[PDB]
């Protein structure tokens, strides 16, 4: 199962504070509507192995 | 019509108001 | 007929002021080429220039004189041609003015 | 510490101690005449 | 730490200088330098309180000697651009 990215997976790059700042970064952001990986954990279902690739956005839901 | 670093802006010799009274 | 007319033209270029929003767009480009360069300018400051840093007080500190002139020399060497760079640009353009 | 270890690490096995933490005298590492070569490839060797 | 007072620091390295303020803008907890449009730095947090410190450059600006001609008088007035003189003696 395939679930799009829509627009989450930003992070503040370093420690500086900037006030209406439009601060252009080059870094390892998470591209906006991007595919990720859909996985389940209920019902039997497991967790399977996947690589690292210098980056990973980790989101999981629960209750 | 519409933080140093060693500059400064001189402010004009005639002001607005001047420059609206000529 | 001519005064009627002419306070409504008078009064047609205070709404055309109002309405357009481009209206004063040869003093408002003056002044945001302006602001841009000075904008670059001051944008050169943080440029590494090839010196090991764009701080000047950490190039001074942490390092002996013996290289530490040279890192100067390069940090010299870039702001200057960037200085020279603006002040030409200013010029010409105060001379377009 | 491992400066003065009683054994060194080969160049293919080189290790890599991390240090942290700490108030860190290089006066006394500059001053020590031992070393016979204490030039420095980086910044400098005294400013430190 | 002196504040509201022209005085040179070295936040664990950073040598600067300028004007240490209290400072109403409020630095997110992980941030600790700040920065401006021009990447000035413009606040700085104490190493060991969680305090923020605003920073000011020192007051700089050309003077300027208002002189009549010579040949008239030697008097002079001096001008020190964009700066307020409660603070002009030095
Ligand atoms: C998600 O995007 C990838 C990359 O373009 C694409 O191969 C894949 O088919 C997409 N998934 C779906 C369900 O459309
Ligand atoms: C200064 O004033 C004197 C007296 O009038 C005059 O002779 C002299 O030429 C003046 N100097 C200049 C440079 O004009
Ligand atoms: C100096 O003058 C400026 C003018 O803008 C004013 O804002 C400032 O408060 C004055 N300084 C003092 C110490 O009163």
């Amino acid at each position: 199962a395939y679930t799009n990215s829509f627009t989450r997976g930003v992070y503040y790059p370093d420690k500086v504070f900037r006030s209406s700042v439009l601060h252009s970064t080059q870094d390892l952001f998470l591209p906006f509507f991007s595919n990720v990986t859909w996985f389940h954990a209920i019902h039997r279902f497991d967790n399977p192995v996947l690589p690292f690739n210098d980056g990973v956005y980790f989101a999981s839901t629960e209750k | 019509v519409t933080k140093f670093n060693g500059l400064t802006v001189l402010p004009p010799l005639l002001t607005d108001e001047m420059i609206a009274q000529y | 007929l001519i005064a009627n007319q002419f306070n409504s033209a008078i009064g047609k270029i205070q709404d055309s002021l109002s309405s357009t929003p481009s209206a004063l767009g040869k003093l408002q480009d003056v002044v945001n080429q302006n602001a841009q360069a000075l904008n670059t300018l001051v944008k050169q400051l943080s440029s590494n220039f090839g010196a090991i840093s764009s701080v000047l007080n950490d190039i001074l500190s942490r390092l002996d004189p013996p290289e530490a002139e040279v890192q100067i020399d390069r940090l010299i060497t870039g702001r200057l041609q960037s200085l020279q760079t603006y002040v030409t640009q200013q010029l010409i353009r105060a001379a377009e003015i | 510490e491992v400066f003065n270890a009683t054994r060194f690490a080969s160049v293919y096995a080189w290790n890599r101690k991390r240090i942290s933490n700490c108030v860190a005298d290089y006066s006394v590492l500059y001053n020590s005449a031992s070393f016979s070569t204490f030039k420095c490839y980086g910044v400098s060797p005294t400013k430190l | 730490l002196v504040k509201n007072k022209c005085v040179n620091f070295n936040f664990n390295g950073l040598t600067g200088t300028g004007v240490l303020t209290e400072s109403n803008k409020k630095f997110l907890p992980f941030q600790q330098f700040g920065r401006d449009i021009a990447d000035t730095t413009d606040a700085v947090r104490d190493p060991q309180t969680l305090e923020i410190l605003d920073i000011t450059p020192c007051s700089f600006g050309g003077v300027s000697v208002i002189t009549p001609g010579t040949n008239t008088s030697n008097q002079v007035a001096v001008l020190y651009q964009d700066v307020n003189c409660t603070e002009v003696p030095v």
